[PDB]
């Protein structure tokens, strides 16, 4: 809003809105989240990417795609358990890097810079 | 409360069963609903125990709550002595 | 007035040298010093247990936010909570005294003055 | 390691002290002096009696006056004002605020 | 102060056979309020019954608590406070150490859920409730009283 | 009140003073 | 002295003479991770996508999948330890810091990571993939495992294994075809020094796509399992997920036809053993299905029956979580079988030591985080004694 | 050689300002060490004088809790901060002391003018933060004393902000009484063990009590 | 007074001269042999190992 | 049937845990392996008694062994031969007399072992079967571990309480600035 | 604003006299008194004895006005295979509260039947009975569910008295915010919300780094915009007692929307902290703890534990 700040950064997006999304051209790292509100783990994880969504205000982007909404792309992304992130390259020519779990912020962190 | 008096609770003092006469009492239902036994003489109560037999008087006009060979454990009520608002219960 | 959680409410009427305030098996002098009597009639058990979890909260580096009701879970809960957490601090920190197993949650503490101990145990906490 | 000030330095109640405590114990056991544990205790009380005299006899006569009223002039302080430091609040020393055209403000790191 | 009397949670004796009686009294009740269930007792039996069996429980742990801390704890902190008479009296030390027993609703008529538990015990979420009828009940007569 | 009851609180008796069936100082004042 | 030799020749062998320390070791195989619920299945009621303080209202009702939701192996083995047993992991990490994070974690934890093994070129947790775009949809493949799905047979702790009595993998393991070579190794290798095979199934998300491709992956090491923990769900999609989700739903017509069936209340059905035929086999000496902490269905070559228990995640409803709770009742189940081997021949002491995983699985259901709330022995012992009456334990 | 034997049977020094040292005297005729133990005890809690800041005096502030420009802590934190350093002087009387100093940088107690009576204990207590290059410079007083500095107003000079200090040096001891199990005369074994803030090691004041 | 002074003496008497949690035992690699019997006697990390007292020549290197 | 009591287990006692300790020492035999109610109550009328029993024991075996066996309990780097002959033998060796070698053995001594110590202190007199009873013994006093565990009550005791977690409620929008997002407010700007 | 827990309390009074209302004259004692429909909407220990014993009362923590000017309270719905249930969390006017068999206990027990046939206490019909668990139609989860804020700050509430727990409500208003606040060794958990909710703590309204921060101000960037928010320091309240603000974020350092900046007086961390942990002992001492007297060291005065600032205003 433009007098109230929106509480959540981390933008949830469809299986389609992320494709055009990775074949848009995007200048900074893509973090995509794959989630489901009744997954345990994930309301930890969740708070971790509005966190880290703070640090990289522009430098990177932070998305998230809801598993109950998506389950078939989530399995054809190799997706295969909950707490997953993916973390696409700018450059094309570069491998996303698959992440399982709760890992700890300064890895992510650390993902962000030294392999993207 | 629903006694309208005084009422006194004998409780078993030692393990074992219960042996009197049940010809000597006469039947009843108590306010709980449950069988028990209307004394009217000074009717006598043996507790067989592990050591000894504990031989207990009870009173007349007090109910009896226990049946004859039952085993009551200590400190159990045996027999209460019996020596006007009106509510409505909805159910 | 100072005042604990509990309703026991209390004015201060003397202020003393730590030298002469009854002290603990470590030699620390206790802070304040309350009267036992004023829990069996106001009928407050709370303060005796949040005294003894302060004491083993502090040996510990430990805060508690314990929702009410404890109880639900099982029997003697806050006791079972209490009693646990003083033995760790007393076995983490080496202080026999904070854990006595002749009266848990009690201790011998010593008169600041005449530097003897007071035979019956006394509760001590944070 | 009694106290003791320039007025008492010739350790001399010490001995005064030692040589009483020394006969107090004989004469009150006249027949235990050839017995070694009585002996034993008799040095130490002795050692007590001289270390008491002296540490009495610093606090009786205390300390000459420092360097910067009696009929027999004798000047004595005792052992506080022994101890008094100088304040320290000369206007031109380090310890002491000067004005603003002399601070020498240091630099810190 | 020389002798430091002071109270803690295991000097709040509580009866021996406080789980025996209590036991006892569930299973009179639960048995009880089954055959209320299949018809065999009526509403007003089962009423005076969960009512009467938890107060005579009540009473009987009162009445055995200072036989039991004379037989067994005479020097206990909580006992000599109260029975040398410097502060508080059986009541209040039954309940810490007893069960408190039957509140009253604001009409006069018995509760009849009992609060099994001490103060000691903890009271649990239905039963804390409950107490606060005669906490509320304590108050307001103390101002109708002393007024 | 519980000073006084502790100090007249006398000895331990019978079973509470001795482990066995047994089957102490004088003072002159 | 070569892992990656047939188990049928010479042994390890080494200088081990004296007796092993009791409680038996157990060995757990597989991915070591942090939470990593691995059974994710399309819910309905999703709560709000951003506030996630409205998703603990699926915590206490939660998806009938992940009721008591298993995870890595690495917290079947914590939660083995906390129980009163010891157990050794075997799995490989990175050298990064993370791998010695998760190291560091079941070192914590009393757990024996001397069949961890470090790969220095690798990213713990860390999946290379590449993204392509196949008929019109964005899908990607493993351009390399993670140090956890990259665990030669060669490197495996023959003493580990040696000792083990109890060898314990999931499913997820076969889904890399890295770790599915090394696990038949380590089976093998468990198998000639005595040890019993633990299948712990909790599908992952790619295999819940097809009963019949998903059988055919887990044929293979299903034959070779003497224990095999299941849930409801799990065992209902390998034999039949349609038929099973029509007999709940059946509603008789006209009149029940007993008295319990008026009661509608949750169905806790009871699969018969001419049901399990076709998941059967001759070496498998027990099988559990968990629909959750509710019913522990168990059944054995000689008898069969159902253990019942409870779940009570809203007693504590703002520190409820779902999560380790299918680890801590596979946990408990491996505590009491290395403790009393009786319990595969004797049905009443096989109800009554299932209870103690029953009552690990309430506790673990209370507190957030896996690892973090394991249940204690003590705690687990206690709630069994106080949730059952004295005849049940 | 001597029969009564005393021994620090432990030091340690924890941090700048804890040190902890524990004692042994030994054998002692029953009754003896309660006797000792409890004097120790007092002596070394409320019977030894330490030195530490008792009042600063600003220049340009109206009073102690304002804000200076430049400085991250306010006045009021400066002066407990001043308050929380440690000392040591074997003398009396009271003694002027400076911070006359400038930023930016950090103030600590090492950047404290000092006459040669008294010696800093930690030279890295915090004092104050300097964000920017200002000249600050305090007045400070420094006094060895017993107990604790009387909280009443004494202020009527020239904007002397006084500082509540606490002088005794002894944070805790304790003393235990062990049985020597003689069976003659009845010996004791007595145990002291002392805390102090590093203005004096715990075999010092065990000296000093 | 004197009693008392008698007791403190001694504290001024002077005497006569005369002229790595964080590893653990799993990571360095052990004999199973040694491993268990560390592991029996509570040694888990290396600091148990050295408050006790060719397993050292293996060990000194790492 | 029988039915849930939530009485079913026999409460957790210092009495118990006392009781069983000393049956196993052979102070105390009681009818059963484990003590009734009857058998606690009775112990506390004479838990007194057995105190002092161990406590005069503690101090017979002091007088025989002497102070250096005795007290090398809570000295675990003393590793020298404590007998009453092996001092008297160090004595004429070294010429230290027994009170010269109890001094060095204390100062081995760490302060968590002082600590523990002190429960031989002469005016504390700690019960000698509390003093060494095991871990294991001790939680049965309370009756083990919590069912609910207590790293839920846990909390550091340095944590800035983040207001973000899944237990606090969404953030408060000032006031004058949810009507204004509503459109319920005009500001200034739009008025002048 | 005596301190953060008085300004939170204060708005949430009910008062039963006023314009319109029963006022001390018309207060027969049984508006006074305890109503089972007040269980989750009126706090039953905050009596809160203002102008009148039992007139000013207090909601519950998670009590709800209604859209007919109601107090609802939430509930569980054990809904049974009745659809999806969405969500099972139901607020309840007081009028269908009393057609709801509510129950409090736990399902933690088993036997040799099954647990839906266990019995448990419930309310049906504003009385307390005990039913088994299939005839339940709603839960009570919460544990605040029953109590006002004052009574939820109590530790071991359960083994005090309710008449004590409704003074020691009381006496947390009657709290002095000190000069260095402490947290609490052992709470319950709810000053984390009484902290947050007071507006006594600086909470960032917007997300981004700290770019500056002092004794005066906390300079906040976040979306290419930046935010100067000013700090409270000696400030004085309506009850004379000092509300300074003191910065708990250091430079440099991410924030999300809603965190904690700079927290206030009686607050440490985000918390409320209105008192301090000591050493106790309870026992008697030579008569100055005599009934409700204590027994303080010096160690309290020098150290400056219960020292407070206080400002007064003259006009
Ligand atoms: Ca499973
Ligand atoms: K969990």
């Amino acid at each position: 809003g433009k007098f109230v700040r929106e509480d959540y950064l981390v933008r949830k997006l469809s299986a389609q809105e992320l494709q055009d999304l990775v074949k848009g051209e995007r200048k900074v790292p893509l973090i995509v989240d794959f989630y489901a509100t009744w997954c345990g783990p994930c309301i930890l994880m969740a708070q971790e990417l509005e966190m880290l969504a703070v640090e990289y205000e522009s430098n990177a982007m932070i998305v998230k795609v809801d598993t109950d909404d998506e389950y078939e792309f989530a399995r054809d992304m190799q997706v295969r358990g909950l707490p997953t992130l993916f973390f696409i390259s700018p450059d094309p020519s570069k491998d996303a890097i698959r992440t399982e779990g709760l890992i700890p912020l300064q890895m992510m962190r650390d993902i962000i810079d030294n392999d993207m | 409360v629903f006694t309208g008096g005084t009422a006194e609770h004998v409780r078993a003092p030692y393990n074992g069963k219960i042996k009197f006469n049940e010809d000597l009492v006469h039947p009843t239902r108590t306010r709980h609903g449950h069988p028990a036994f209307l004394c009217y003489i000074d009717l006598s109560v043996i507790i067989e125990s592990e050591d000894i037999i504990h031989s207990v008087t009870i009173p007349p006009k007090s109910f009896l709550l226990v049946q004859n060979d039952q085993y009551v454990e200590s400190e159990q009520v045996i027999a209460e002595i019996r020596e006007k608002e009106r509510v409505r219960k909805y159910i | 007035k100072v005042a604990g959680r509990h309703g026991n409410k209390g004015i201060i009427s003397k202020i003393l040298p730590r030298q002469d305030m009854p002290y603990l098996q470590d030699g620390r002098p206790v802070d304040m010093v309350f009267n036992p009597l004023g829990v069996p009639s106001r009928m407050n058990v709370g303060q005796i247990f949040e005294c003894s979890l302060g004491l083993a909260g502090s040996l510990l580096d430990r805060h508690y936010r314990i929702a009410p009701f404890d109880e639900r879970y099982e029997q003697e809960a806050s006791r079972k909570l209490v009693f646990s957490e003083l033995y760790e601090a007393s076995k983490q920190t080496a202080n026999p005294w904070v854990f006595e197993p002749e009266y848990p949650g009690k201790s011998r503490i010593f008169d600041g003055r005449t530097g003897d101990p007071f035979e019956q145990p006394v509760i001590i906490g944070k | 390691d009694v106290p003791i000030t320039p007025f008492t330095r010739d350790m001399s109640a010490s001995g005064d002290g030692i040589v009483a405590g020394l006969i107090r114990m004989l004469t009150v056991q006249p027949d235990l002096m050839n017995d070694k544990g009585y002996l034993e205790r008799t040095a130490r009380y002795a050692i007590e009696c001289g270390v008491v005299d002296q540490w009495l006899l610093a606090q009786t006569r205390g300390y000459p006056p420092k360097d910067d009223s009696d009929p027999n002039g004798i000047r004595s302080i005792t052992e506080r004002e022994y101890r008094t430091s100088k304040p320290y609040d000369e206007p031109d020393g380090p310890y002491v605020m000067k004005p603003v055209e002399e601070r020498e403000y240091r630099k810190l790191e | 102060t020389a002798t430091s009397i002071s109270l803690g949670i295991d000097d709040l004796l509580t009866i021996p056979s406080k789980g025996w009686l209590v036991q006892d009294a569930e299973q009179q009740s639960l048995i009880l309020e089954k055959h209320h269930h299949y018809g065999n007792v009526h509403a007003v039996e089962k009423l005076r019954q969960s009512i009467e069996i938890w107060y005579a429980t009540s009473e009987y742990l009162r009445q055995e608590m200072n036989p039991n801390f004379r037989m067994t704890d005479p020097f206990n902190p909580v006992h000599m406070m109260s029975f040398s008479g410097a502060r508080g009296n059986a009541s209040q030390v039954h309940q810490l150490v007893g069960m408190r027993g039957l509140m009253s609703d604001p009409q006069g008529q018995m509760i009849d859920l009992p609060i099994q538990s001490n103060l000691r015990e903890g009271l649990s979420l239905t039963e804390y409730i409950i107490s606060c009828y005669g906490a509320r009940k304590g108050v307001v007569d103390t101002a109708v009283r002393t007024s | 009140l519980i000073g006084l009851y502790v100090l007249t609180s006398g000895t331990r008796r019978g079973i509470c003073a001795n482990r066995y069936n047994p089957c102490e100082p004088f003072f002159c004042n | 002295t070569n892992p990656d030799s047939d188990p049928a020749l010479v042994d390890y062998d080494d200088g081990i003479d004296f007796p092993y320390d009791d409680p038996p070791l157990v060995c757990c195989f597989g991915a070591v991770q942090k939470e990593f619920v691995p059974v994710v299945r399309v819910h309905d009621n999703p709560m709000h996508p951003d506030i996630y303080s409205q998703w603990k209202m699926l915590q206490w009702d939660p998806p009938e999948f992940g009721r008591a939701p298993g995870g890595p192996p690495s917290n079947v083995a914590i939660s083995h330890v906390r129980l009163g047993g010891r157990a050794a992991f075997m799995g490989k990490v990175g050298g990064d810091d993370y791998g010695e994070e998760l190291v560091l974690m079941m070192n914590k934890e009393r757990v024996q990571t001397r069949g961890v093994k470090f790969d220095e070129g690798a990213s713990t947790a860390c999946t290379r993939v590449k993204i392509k775009f196949e008929d019109g949809k964005m899908k990607a493949e493993t351009v390399k495992e993670p140090p956890e799905d990259s665990l030669l047979a060669s490197e495996l702790n023959l003493a580990v294994l040696k000792e083990a009595r109890i060898f314990h993998f999931n499913s997820e393991v076969l889904t890399s075809p890295t770790m599915e070579s090394t696990l038949f190794k380590a089976i093998q290798w468990s198998k000639k020094f005595g040890g019993l095979i633990f299948f712990d199934l909790n599908l992952p998300l790619p295999l819940w796509r097809s009963r019949n491709e998903t059988r055919k992956l887990i044929k293979k090491s299903w034959d070779e399992a003497n224990i095999i923990e299941v849930s409801q769900q799990e065992l209902e999609f390998l034999l039949d997920e349609e038929y099973y989700e029509r007999r709940r739903n059946y509603t008789p017509q006209y009149f029940a036809e007993d008295f319990e069936q008026t009661k509608n209340r949750r169905d806790y059905y009871h699969y018969t053993p001419e049901e399990i035929k076709p998941l059967w086999h001759d070496d498998l000496k027990l099988l559990v299905v968990t629909d959750g902490t509710l019913r522990l269905h168990y059944y054995t070559p000689k008898f069969d029956g159902v253990v019942v228990g409870t779940e009570d995640v809203l007693i504590t409803p703002f520190t409820c979580d779902r999560t380790g709770s299918g680890d801590a009742v596979v946990a408990g189940i491996m505590r009491k079988l290395t403790t009393c081997p009786e319990m595969f021949e004797d049905q009443d002491v096989l109800e009554r030591q299932l209870r103690f995983a029953v009552a690990a699985g309430i506790i673990s259901q209370w507190t957030i985080g896996a690892v973090r709330g394991f249940p204690t022995e003590s705690a687990t012992q206690n709630l069994k004694e106080q949730v059952y009456v004295p005849s049940m334990w | 050689t001597r029969t009564l034997q005393w021994k620090c049977v432990e030091s340690r020094r924890d941090s700048k300002r804890l040190y902890y040292g524990r004692f042994i005297l030994s054998p002692l005729m029953k009754g003896q060490a309660d006797t000792i133990g409890i004097a120790m005890r007092r002596a070394l809690l409320g019977e030894i004088e330490g030195t530490c800041i008792t009042r600063a005096k600003f220049e340009n502030i109206p009073h102690d809790y304002s804000n200076i420009v430049g400085i991250q802590e306010s006045v009021h934190e400066i002066l407990m901060n001043l308050n929380e350093i440690v000392l040591k002087s074997n003398l009396y009387g009271t003694r002027n002391a400076l911070i006359c100093v400038q930023g930016p940088g950090y103030i600590t107690a090492r950047d404290i003018i000092l006459p040669p009576s008294v010696e800093i204990v930690d030279n890295t207590q915090h004092i104050a933060t300097l964000t920017e290059p200002i000249n600050l410079c305090i007045g400070l007083k420094i006094e060895r004393n017993r107990g604790y500095s009387l909280k009443m107003s004494n202020n009527f000079e020239d904007r002397s902000y006084p500082i509540d200090a606490v002088f005794m040096p002894v944070q805790n001891a304790n003393h235990s009484i062990h049985s020597y199990g003689n069976g003659n005369e009845k010996q004791e074994i007595l145990f002291i063990e002392i805390w102090t803030n590093g203005s004096l090691t715990p075999k010092e004041a065990l000296h000093e009590a | 007074s004197r009693n008392l002074i008698n007791l403190f003496i001694p504290f001024l008497h002077v005497e006569e001269e005369t002229f790595f949690q964080y590893i653990f035992i799993d990571q360095l690699e052990l004999p199973p042999r040694i491993y268990n019997c560390l592991k029996k006697s509570n040694i888990h990390t290396l600091l148990d190992l050295l408050n006790n007292s060719k397993l050292l020549d293996i060990l000194e290197k790492k | 049937k029988e039915q849930w009591s939530r009485w079913q287990r026999r409460r957790p006692d210092v009495e118990t845990v006392f009781l069983k300790a000393m049956a196993e020492t052979g102070q105390v035999k009681l009818y059963g392996k484990e003590p009734t109610l009857t058998e606690t109550s009775l112990y506390r009328a004479r838990r007194h008694l057995f105190k002092e029993e161990r406590l005069q024991a503690e101090r017979e075996r002091l007088a025989k062994e002497g102070p250096m066996a005795f007290y090398s309990e809570w000295v675990k780097a003393w590793k020298r031969d404590t007998s009453r002959e092996a001092v008297q033998k160090h004595f004429e060796e070294t010429g230290e007399d027994e009170n010269t070698q109890l001094i060095e053995m204390f100062s081995h001594q760490t302060d968590r072992e002082y600590r523990i110590m002190m429960g031989t202190d002469v005016r504390i007199k700690r019960d000698p079967l509390a003093m060494r009873m095991k871990e294991d013994q001790i939680k049965q006093i309370w009756g083990g571990d919590p069912v609910y565990p207590t790293i839920n009550y846990i909390q550091a005791p340095d944590a800035v309480m983040d207001f973000r977690g899944p237990d606090f409620h969404e953030p408060t929008p000032n006031m004058l600035s949810y009507l204004k997002e509503n459109c319920k407010v005009i500001s200034r700007e739009m008025h002048e | 604003r005596t301190n953060p827990l008085t300004q939170i309390v204060h708005g949430r009074k009910l008062s039963y006299l006023g314009p319109g209302g029963l006022t001390g004259r018309t207060a027969n004692f049984r508006i006074r008194d305890i109503h089972p429909s007040h269980y989750g909407r009126i706090c039953p220990i905050d009596t809160s004895e203002g102008i009148n014993v039992g007139l000013i009362g207090s909601l519950s923590i998670h009590a709800r006005i209604g859209d007919w000017g109601s107090l609802e309270s939430p509930f569980y719905e054990l809904v049974e295979k009745s659809k999806k249930a969405q969500i099972r969390m139901l607020f309840l006017s007081p009028s269908q509260d009393e057609y709801y068999m509510i129950a409090a206990g736990n399902s933690l027990a088993l036997n040799r039947g099954i647990q839906e046939e266990q019995v448990v206490p419930a309310r049906y019909r504003q009385e307390f009975l005990t039913i088994a668990w299939e005839e339940v139609h709603l839960r009570s989860i919460f544990p605040f569910q029953y109590f006002s804020i004052g009574a939820s700050l109590i530790p071991f509430i359960e083994h005090n008295d309710a008449n004590r727990a409704l003074m020691s409500s009381n006496m947390q208003r009657q709290a002095v915010p000190l000069s260095r606040s402490e947290k609490c060794i052992v709470g319950t958990g709810l000053e984390r919300q009484v902290a947050l909710d007071s507006g006594v703590p600086a909470i960032a309204e917007h997300e981004g780094k700290i770019l500056y921060t002092d004794t005066e101000k906390i300079i906040l960037s976040g979306n290419e915009n930046t935010l100067s928010i000013p700090l409270i320091m000696y400030q004085r309240s309506n009850k004379n007692t000092c509300m300074h603000q003191k910065p708990q974020v250091r430079r440099g350092k991410c924030i999300k929307k809603g965190q904690i900046l700079a927290d206030g007086a009686a607050t440490v961390g985000g918390e409320l902290a209105l008192g301090k942990n000591i050493l106790v002992a309870y026992m008697p001492w030579e008569g100055y703890n005599f009934e409700d007297a204590v027994l303080i060291s010096e160690c309290l005065v020098y150290g400056d534990i219960y020292t407070s600032f206080h400002i007064r205003k003259y006009e």
